[PDB]
């Protein structure tokens, strides 16, 4: 698929993923979510190749669940991240690879820290306080260098995620049909119904 | 190939056009684009005649076998789920499918997954597969509510797929009409395409650019 | 680099009447320009009152029907000596055909006879598989001369009643066996006429239920 | 043919119990005695050498503590050559897990994977169990620190003290008697040692018939150490609880 | 590999292996299984043999195969951790294909099959550990509990017991429990599993382990002193 | 005795026991009797059933258009073996375009049979076969035993009480071998041949089987009242 | 020891024969064929009261027109059904068509003597296979752990067979009805069962060609019952 | 296109009088796009330095390789590994993939515990050794560096006046190469004290 | 997959009244190289049946050993390997076909073009064909490489169908096979003047001619040809 960002802030990680699903000439679905709940407090956003995408998140999401249940536990961001990197690691030597892009935005309620995490398709592993996948950096990452500022609060990050889909909007050729955002926090997950 | 199907007050309609065509030849114009599944499940073939056909009567099979083990019919969910994940064993090797799986359960309500050789696995209201898509999905988006009739609904999705058989060289034939309900699937006829343009012509004042 | 794919020509039809069936095809093989032979059968009795055809490249089209041929013999034995029934026989051909989906028969395949009411059959496949009952096909090198001859004068398509000018259309009266015969002669007599590949003989195979009757006929050859 | 000399080690008896795994435990209780005790400041590590010589090379021997990772230490009770076959299996374990998670591996679930493995010698195969019983002395961020034991059968259960080996029963029933929950490390240490003392069939407990290991946060700050004992720090530690 | 036919049939038409499988559970400690009108409970048993022990950290009797359902059992332990995998596997599996979490009575059918497996597999014998599964279906208010056992055979139970003294808890269950009026509430159910208990226990201190399932995924295991409250009003109304 | 547990040990005297064993199973099967002519070889079986509710156990089995076999013993050994003979005739039509040899058969099934008692683990067939045929040296009847011997004859019989059919064709050897171009008296033959095996009960219409294989006459089996007739 | 494969002096496999002896100690289930359906009904000997008893799978569904019922070491049965729901399923996909009722027992039977030293045993437990098809009408088959099969107007197995196959060769004939056969098996059930026969502790089941195989209510069983009381107490 | 330059970055190590240095930048992205900046490329295991430059996911991919490796080395030999037997185990390990090798320029330097040596060396991407005495050089960057080194360098340099040398032949060698700077660091290291300290340079 | 190296040209045949003439160069090409002047390309199989081969010569050398083979196996345990059931033409054409077709199936084929000639049990006339490929089809008249476009328009003309095949005697048929050798000698650039030629006849059985030439050419109007047009001298 096309645009997926993603935002850390004081308290929070923040989710942004277009919901257009084009398969050529015409755009079939308009309102689809690209994300899986990996754990409560661990979301996982991807885009890429046409039905690898979603067989890769469905997969890692069984994996961290099963851990779950075994250990009656959740795994930190980073844990889940690195396992993550290494099946995409694992994957780009293989027969037919993975070719998937994912952002891991996950709340650690060991340290009481926000962390997000870009992984592309290589198995690419970097902590960042903002990210993107494809032509999305192009155009949001020279706002973010100017406006972030590591202690916004979640509201603030908000508006400048604003900025940002306006910017694409503008400049972008393709109708991504806007994007659903979602939001990471010590509370858990949640989705920000109108945006 | 036009094949398209959308939820609404009374359930489902699908709807389907029945050109085959190898290059600009027309190998056929009375093939069978809908499959029924079962007496509550049914499919659409888009793309690879072979690949739609063997696939989706195969997966009447594993649905079967499904309520044989389960004592209780299979979701639509997991019917689309189960083609899904099986082409996706194939990504690659060249399988060519674009179909809609399309059904209706007390958990679920009316239901259409669209699913692709890709490995595309997308729940939806509305959708339009097939060299045709674009001309139905004219009419459809315009004239679309979910307080429509069966008779009503039924119109659209015959119109739809007039539409885009008339403009696209690789659909046409006839009209094969599906509306799926509570109670399981209806046939609405075959209507061939030579007789029902000249009759939506003449009754409904359209395709006025077309002499008759 | 080595093709492991050829073109033996040829061409093959099939009709099916009310109460019974055939199915034709030309005696020429050819490979490029040259003639092979002017009398190698491609239309075969394969038991249980059904005839068959694989058209297009001959080892992958005798490969097929040996192979169906054994499938019919290991049904008798399997399932106390049941008669394969037409519907039956069509499906297995499907798995047949798509068991080598990546490495395909090149053959367009139609076989022939009567369902399980006594009326007339005819069903048509593509090499990887996907299969359809038809009333009326024909497959191979002269199947786009053949077809529109028979969508006119088999279905009558296109044609109405004299007087009521284009508003009744002309009532599908059903064919005899002599009828649909005299048909098929003139359906290979035209397409030898403009197709080089058909040529040499006519053979017919037709279907009722007292079994499987012969019949041939002479064509140009040159 | 073959199944004539089949001692089929992987089935039950008329009782419900497992031949092999009971047998396996018998061999396990003449081992030299290992003792663990978890106080809320650290763990320790006790054992004692079997029956050895004047010319052992005792600094650079090591039969009964080993080294699973910077976290994690066993103490072994049974066939030395069995154990160390599990121990490399074990190590590999804990490289995995921090090679998938980036974390250190969790007390638990290493000795999960090994009990699972001694396990799967008691259902399947046809070989003979592993004649080993382990300490395991470990700690993590989770559940802090952890004495585990595990024996042929697979079975694994948590400790706050525990003996394997020889003479358990009598030394359960010291540590039964003398261990307090707030106990403390340097306490540990001399309750370890002095049920050994007693429970020992040698004339006298010395510094070369001993092995000592302490898991201890006294370290600069909030971090973890495994100090494996010398034999002159043995000495040493003997005089100060007055055994020498 | 090795392939030797350990579970066979005997001139008596018995396989020995498989019997001798329910004899290592026998030896187990007890565990009960009782549904109410609105929940379940799972009972289970701590033999006090084993004292100095750390209660933190030893293995739970009572494991959650998902967030839905449960799973106790008797017999050897090191064979329960075999199944109890494989279960928590199966159960992640079918989440992935079906999109919908697995019902009690799969679940218990896929315990089922593998212990089943074991039975006429070469080089294997079969599990010492018979099982109680219990929970509530997706979206359904019914309480379910199932009982496997080692020959691979199950069946749905109002109330049960299985393990060591398990004939005489079943005594007690079968004249104090009605079919046509179950424990209505949570209070009503966990002291009837108490009870049944106490009639096998010893002391009611840290020896019973009690596990309450409610619809929704709502699970949650008593503590000690939440427990020891029911321990003091059964014997006080017993005094009388 | 003590070399009797399994196939892979010789006993003292250098016999199998485990073989002899299996050669037992046949003794205990339903009798069936095989004879030949010039022109056709026929086979004629006594089914047995379980009870007066069940059916009768079918004995003969098709195995090619010119061949096909009747069985007495383990049944499921019969349909492995007759299985075998199945693709054997097969692969001998689709490669070489040629009807497999009635002897070539027989030769087949012996190698099969061997493995099985030379092999530590696998057991001996418990059954017992015979092969009737038409081919381009004209009409055949073999016997097949799972110790791996098969013997070509003019007729033969086995099963419980098989003894006393053949004595019979031994006595009728020169008369039932001139039978040429009579189906019917060839197969009365057979009738009264398996006839001298029969105590207490005697040949009913569901009882009886039947089957002929010859110069212009596929295999093809009777059973029912197509065999009314013959009784 | 000795082999699992192995021959007894008499020319019998000690294991086949062995595992025929479980199959004596289980429940009884009794078929019946009509030229209006075949009948399938067992006993499902609940081991406590507290067992619900509608848990008890001994009658099971293999297609629309194939129904079969079980006796002995039920939870090998397992493997049996699945293996015949996917060879009837499969036959479906190659054939489009029903698979013979012959033809699915032949394939079960199949894996009977697939053990040695594959599974390590045969198994414990006998069917009763009874179905419908065109070419043979209404079918029960018998299908054992020897790998052999016999056809049967009508059987029973398990624990009470003797004594219900020595009645059942008295009451069959080759007129009854479908409403015959019902009674037929509920009487011979009530005979041979330990316990008191009801709706609880026994299950009906039959296969017609219109409504194809369907297991009994107990709502349905119980005026079963009360037909058969009464039509008892009438002479 | 090419594995070796889509993410870009760069490695340099120096020897000294009793000492020596390892730096690297701190840039990764995706072609022309810059993603991060704090993309550090050395590593250590016990004494024993490793830089790693190339492609990214193995630059990764082999770090947490030979701290499973290294570790496992520790426990079994009772010591930490020296730099000349760290050097043939990551020939090894990089052979052993010689025909799906890692995409990767590793740089390993470290003094020896026992000797007092300075040791330093390079490797290409399937495993072949270069023990220099005066320096080695890896990255995007690498024609630049040696350029650089080679001009610079002298032996026998104090510790603090290294740092300088070392400093300047990374920062301007990064500064002629696209996908190479946003930031660096350098390590000094003696016997037993090992400095690390982050330079500030042009962020384009 | 492969090429052929050491190749062989045409093999050309037709049936008569009571048998069938067979017949092939003794050329091994090496590409425009006429490398082996000796090569025998027609390898009889017991006496009632002959197997033409042309293409890669090394193919054909393992397709020789295969049959020599065949002939051994055939005659393991059958008393009748000289009488009823011996090899028939029928049955080792199928066979190769068999192999022929599996081998292309696994794309490495056998690259050769065969014809199988002989005479069956019943007397009857056997002539089929079969390549690389796995085609296979039969005719009054076969031939292979140059002989399918040169020798079959000549051989059609005595017998065109099944009803001519009666009215022709075995000294018409070699006279015609004869022919077109002399006529492939003309015109085809991979052939040699050296041939070997086969009859098998229902009465007179195999006769097998070797070291025969090709004679009687026309050359002698050559001298009157000059220059490519306009050139007198
Ligand atoms: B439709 O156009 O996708 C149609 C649906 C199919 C199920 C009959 N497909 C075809 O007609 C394809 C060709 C094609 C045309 C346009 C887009 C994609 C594919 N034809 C065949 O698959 C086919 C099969 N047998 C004979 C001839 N053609
Ligand atoms: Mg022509």
């Amino acid at each position: 698929m096309d645009i997926i960002l993603g935002i850390r802030v004081q308290d929070s990680v923040i989710l942004a993923s277009s919901k257009a699903v084009t398969r050529g000439i015409s755009v079939l679905k308009d309102s689809d979510d690209k994300t899986r709940q990996l754990s409560p407090h661990t979301l996982m956003s991807f885009a890429g190749e046409a039905g690898d995408t979603v067989q890769f998140a469905e997969y890692i999401q069984a994996n961290i669940q099963l851990y779950s249940i075994r250990e009656d536990y959740e795994l930190s961001p980073q844990a889940v991240s690195s396992f993550v990197r290494q099946e995409l690691a694992k994957s780009i030597r293989s027969r037919r690879p993975y070719q998937v892009n994912v952002l891991i935005g996950g709340y650690d309620k060991k340290k009481n820290k926000p962390e997000l995490y870009q992984i592309d398709y290589l198995g690419t592993k970097v902590e960042l306080p903002y990210g993107a996948h494809g032509y999305s950096g192009f155009y949001t990452f020279s706002l973010l260098d100017h406006h972030y500022r590591p202690d916004m609060t979640t509201e603030e990050g908000l508006d400048l995620l604003k900025l940002c889909v306006q910017e694409l909007e503008k400049r972008m050729p393709m109708d991504f049909k806007g994007v659903i955002v979602k939001i990471v926090d010590k509370d858990g997950i949640r989705q920000v119904d109108d945006f | 190939t036009t094949t398209l199907a959308f939820r609404f007050q009374g359930g489902i309609i699908v709807a389907v056009d029945s050109r085959a065509t190898a290059g600009n030849w027309v190998a056929s114009q009375t093939v069978k684009k809908v499959i029924e599944i079962n007496p509550f499940l049914l499919g659409t073939m888009a793309g690879g005649a072979a690949d739609c056909q063997f696939w989706e009567t195969w997966l009447g099979s594993q649905f079967r076998l499904h309520e044989l083990r389960e004592k209780e019919r299979i979701s639509v969910a997991a019917a689309s789920k189960i083609l899904s994940n099986l082409v996706y064993q194939y990504k690659g090797a060249g399988l060519s499918m674009g179909t809609m799986i399309c059904g209706y359960t007390r958990k679920e309500g009316p239901t259409i997954y669209y699913v692709d050789s890709d490995g595309t696995r997308l729940k939806g209201d509305i959708f339009c597969v097939g060299s045709g898509q674009t001309f139905a999905y004219g009419v459809l988006d315009s004239n679309y509510k979910w307080d429509l009739s069966v008779e009503d609904a039924l119109y659209l999705g015959k119109r739809s797929i007039l539409a885009a058989a008339h403009r696209d060289a690789y659909s046409g034939g006839s009209v094969n009409l599906y509306h799926v309900t509570e109670d399981g699937w209806i046939y609405h006829g075959n209507h061939d395409v030579g007789e029902l343009f000249w009759k939506v012509k003449e009754e409904e004042g359209s395709f006025n650019n077309v002499i008759g | 680099q080595f093709n492991p794919y050829g073109d033996n020509g040829g061409t093959i039809l099939g009709i099916a009447g009310e109460d019974f069936a055939v199915l034709a095809g030309d005696t020429r093989n050819i490979t490029d320009y040259s003639i092979n032979s002017r009398y190698e059968p491609k239309v075969f009795d394969c038991g249980d009152n059904i005839v068959m055809s694989a058209n297009g490249f001959a080892a992958d089209g005798d490969a097929l029907v040996k192979r169906f041929k054994n499938s019919v013999k290991w049904y008798h034995f399997d399932h106390n000596d049941k008669k394969l029934s037409i519907n039956s026989a069509a499906r297995n051909i499907q798995h047949l055909l798509y068991g080598k989906r990546f490495f395909p028969y090149y053959v367009h395949t139609i076989i022939a006879g009567l369902d399980e009411d006594g009326k007339g059959a005819v069903y048509s496949f593509d090499p990887v598989g996907s299969y359809e009952r038809e009333q009326c096909r024909a497959g191979g090198a002269a199947a786009s001369l053949i077809m529109p001859f028979l969508d006119n004068q088999v279905n009558f398509k296109n044609q109405y009643e004299p007087g009521t000018n284009g508003k009744v259309k002309k009532p599908l009266k059903y064919l005899s066996v002599e009828e649909v015969i005299k048909l098929v002669r003139d359906s290979f007599t035209s397409a030898t006429e403009r197709h080089i590949q058909v040529g040499d003989g006519l053979e017919i195979l037709i279907v009722t239920k007292d079994g499987v009757r012969k019949e041939f006929y002479e064509l140009k050859r040159d | 043919g073959s199944r004539r000399y089949d001692s089929r080690t992987t089935i039950f008896s008329p009782e419900g119990r497992l031949y092999q795994v009971e047998y396996a435990l018998e061999s396990i209780s003449h081992a030299g005695t290992a003792i663990g005790i978890m106080a809320s400041d650290g763990i320790v590590l006790a054992a004692e050498r079997k029956v050895t010589s004047t010319l052992l090379e005792q600094d650079t021997s090591t039969e009964k503590l080993y080294k699973l990772n910077d976290k994690i230490a066993v103490a072994v009770a049974g066939l030395t050559a069995d154990a160390e076959i599990l121990i490399n299996t074990a190590r590999i374990h804990a490289q995995n897990y921090l090679k998938t998670y980036n974390e250190d591996i969790p007390v638990e679930i290493l000795v999960r994977r090994l009990s699972d493995i001694k396990q799967g010698y008691t259902q399947h195969g046809g070989l003979r169990p592993f004649g080993v019983s382990f300490i395991y002395a470990g700690y993590d961020d989770r559940y802090g620190y952890q004495l585990y034991t595990s024996n042929p059968s697979g079975n694994y259960t948590g400790w706050k003290a525990i003996s394997v080996g020889a003479n358990t029963s009598a030394a359960q029933t010291l540590l039964q008697m003398d261990y307090k929950d707030d106990m403390k490390v340097d306490d540990a240490i001399e309750l370890a040692l002095k049920t050994l003392s007693k429970t020992t069939d040698s004339s006298a407990l010395t510094y070369d018939r001993l092995e000592f290991a302490t898991i201890r946060k006294g370290a600069n700050d909030g971090e973890v150490y495994q100090k494996i004992f010398k034999p002159q720090e043995i000495k040493d530690i003997l005089v100060k609880t007055g055994i020498t | 590999g090795y392939d030797r036919a350990l579970s066979i049939f005997s001139p008596d038409g018995h396989i020995f292996q498989v019997e001798y499988a329910l004899e290592a559970v026998k030896r187990g400690t007890c565990a009960v299984g009782v549904k109410g009108k609105n929940c379940v409970v799972l009972g289970c048993e701590r033999r006090s043999t084993l004292k100095l022990q750390d209660t933190r950290i030893t293995p739970s009797k009572v494991s959650k195969i998902d967030s839905h359902v449960v799973l106790s059992f008797s017999g050897l332990n090191a064979d329960s951790r075999i199944l109890i995998e494989k279960a928590r596997v199966e159960a992640q599996s079918h989440r992935l294909t079906l999109e919908d979490p697995v019902t009690v009575e799969y679940l218990t059918r896929y315990v089922a099959g593998v212990q089943q497996r074991y039975t006429q597999s070469g080089g294997v014998r079969p599990f010492g550990v018979s099982t109680l599964i219990a929970g509530f279906d997706p979206r359904d208010d019914e309480p379910k509990l199932y009982q496997t056992e080692p020959s691979g055979i199950y069946s749905s139970w109002s109330a049960q017991t299985i393990g060591r003294n398990s004939k005489t808890v079943r005594e007690f269950l079968e004249k104090n429990y009605d079919r046509k009026e179950p424990p209505a509430t949570v209070e009503e159910c966990v002291k009837l599993t108490v009870r049944s208990l106490l009639e096998v226990v010893q002391t009611g201190a840290k020896n019973i382990e009690i596990t309450v399932v409610k619809p929704d995924s709502d699970i949650v295991a008593l503590s000690s002193e939440e427990i020891n409250q029911y321990v003091t009003q059964i014997e006080q109304e017993k005094q009388e | 005795n003590n070399y009797d547990g399994d196939t892979v040990t010789f006993s003292p005297t250098g016999r199998l026991f485990q073989v002899e064993y299996a050669l037992e199973a046949i003794k205990q099967g339903s009798v069936t009797v095989g004879l030949r002519s010039n022109t056709h070889a026929v086979l004629v079986a006594l089914k047995r059933n379980a009870d007066e509710l069940s059916s009768y156990q079918k004995k003969i089995i098709k195995c090619d258009e010119h061949m096909g076999l009747s069985l007495a013993g383990l049944a499921p050994d019969a349909r492995v073996l007759s299985n075998y003979l199945r693709q054997q005739c097969n692969y001998s039509s689709l490669v070489f375009n040629r009807k497999l040899a009635v002897e070539r058969a027989g030769h087949l099934l012996c190698d099969k049979a061997q493995k099985n008692t030379q092999s530590y683990g696998g057991r001996p067939y418990g059954v017992g076969l015979l092969i009737i045929g038409y081919d381009k040296s004209g009409a055949h009847l073999l016997e097949f035993q799972p110790s791996g011997n098969v013997t070509e004859l003019y007729g033969t019989a086995i099963g419980a009480r098989s003894q006393g059919a053949k004595t019979y064709l031994e006595r009728t050897l020169d008369t039932f071998i001139k039978i040429d171009g009579n189906p019917d008296e060839l197969i009365k033959a057979g009738v009264e041949a398996i006839s001298q095996s029969l105590r207490d009960e005697s040949l009913t219409v569901d009882n009886l089987s039947i089957a002929i294989v010859g110069k212009d006459t596929p295999f093809t089996i009777y059973d029912g009242e197509a065999v009314a007739k013959y009784i | 020891d000795r082999g699992v494969s192995t021959f007894s002096p008499e020319g019998r496999l000690f294991q086949v024969e062995y595992s025929l002896e479980a199959i004596k100690l289980g429940s009884t289930a009794i078929g019946i064929a009509t030229k209006e359906g075949v009948v399938l009904g067992v006993e499902k000997r609940a081991t406590s009261p507290l067992l619900e008893s509608d848990s008890i799978e001994k009658i099971v569904e293999i297609d629309r027109h194939i129904g079969c019922a079980m006796s002995g070491l039920t939870a090998d049965a397992r493997s049996m059904i699945e293996h015949a729901r996917t060879a009837a399923v499969t036959h479906n996909l190659y054939y489009d068509e029903d698979i013979n009722v012959e033809s699915l027992t032949q394939s079960v039977c199949d894996l009977a003597l697939r053990f040695g030293e594959l599974m390590s045993r045969p198994f414990g437990v006998a069917l009763l296979i009874a179905g419908h098809d065109a070419d043979d009408g209404y079918q029960l088959f018998h299908a054992e752990p020897s790998g052999t099969f016999y056809r049967y107007n009508a059987k029973a197995i398990g624990s009470g067979s003797e004594g219900a196959q020595a009645e059942l060769l008295n009451e069959w004939h080759s007129s009854l009805t479908l409403k015959e056969a019902e009674l037929l098996v509920l009487k011979i059930l009530k005979q041979v069962m330990e316990e008191k026969l009801d709706e609880n502790n026994a299950q009906l089941s039959c296969i017609t060609k219109q409504d194809g195989f369907k297991i009994y209510d107990n709502e349905k069983t119980a005026e079963l019952i009360k037909e058969l009381k009464e039509k008892e107490a009438a002479e | 296109s090419d594995p070796s330059s889509i993410n870009g970055g760069i490695v340099v190590a120096m020897t000294g009088k009793d000492c020596v240095a390892i730096a690297c930048d701190l840039r990764l992205g995706s072609q022309s796009l810059g993603v991060s900046n704090k993309f550090e490329k050395i590593f250590h295991y016990g004494h024993v330095f490793l830089g790693i430059t190339g492609l990214a996911t193995d630059v990764t991919t082999l770090n947490e390789m030979f701290r499973y490796k290294t570790n496992l080395y520790k426990l079994k030999e009772e010591r930490a590994i020296e730099p000349e037997t760290f050097t043939q185990l990551v020939s090894s390990s990089l052979y052993e993939r010689r025909f799906g090798p890692y995409f990767v320029g590793p740089v390993v330097a470290g003094i020896n515990s026992k000797s007092g040596k300075p040791f330093i060396a390079g490797f290409d991407l399937i495993g072949c050794i270069d023990e220099a005495k005066d320096f080695i050089v890896s990255g995007t960057a690498s024609d630049q560096l040696f350029g650089m080194c080679e001009s610079l360098y002298e032996p026998n340099l104090e510790p603090e006046d290294l740092f300088e040398t070392i400093s300047q032949a990374l920062l301007n060698a990064a500064d002629r190469d696209a996908l190479s700077g946003w930031g660096a660091v350098v390590y000094i290291i003696k016997k037993d004290e090992v400095v690390k300290r982050y330079l500030k340079m042009r962020q384009d | 997959t492969q090429q052929p190296i050491v190749t062989g040209t045409s093999v050309i045949s037709m049936k008569y009244d009571n048998g069938v003439i067979i017949a092939a160069d003794n050329l091994g090409s090496y590409g425009s190289l006429l490398r082996f002047n000796g090569v025998e390309r027609l390898i009889p199989v017991g006496d009632n049946t002959v197997v033409g081969i042309s293409g890669d010569i090394s193919d054909m050398q393992h397709i020789e050993r295969l049959l020599k083979d065949l002939v051994t196996e055939n005659a393991y345990d059958n008393p009748l390997a000289d009488a009823e059931e011996a090899l028939e033409p029928s049955y080792i054409f199928e066979y190769l076909a068999t192999v022929m077709y599996q081998r292309r199936s696994k794309m490495n084929p056998l690259w050769n073009a065969i014809i199988v000639a002989g005479v069956q049990s019943n007397g009857d006339q056997f002539l089929r064909y079969v390549n690389l490929l796995g085609v296979t089809y039969s005719s009054p008249t076969l031939a292979t490489g140059f002989g399918a476009h040169m020798a079959n328009p000549l051989l059609r003309k005595v017998v065109d169908r099944e009803s001519d095949i009666p009215k022709t005697t075995v000294q018409v048929a070699e006279e015609a096979i004869v022919n077109a050798m002399r006529v492939l000698y003309y015109r085809d650039a991979r052939s040699s003047r050296n041939f070997s030629l086969a009859i098998i006849d229902k009465n007179t059985g195999l006769t097998f001619k070797k070291n025969l030439q090709v004679e009687n050419m026309k050359w002698d109007f050559a001298k009157d040809i000059k220059g490519y047009g306009t050139q007198k001298i």
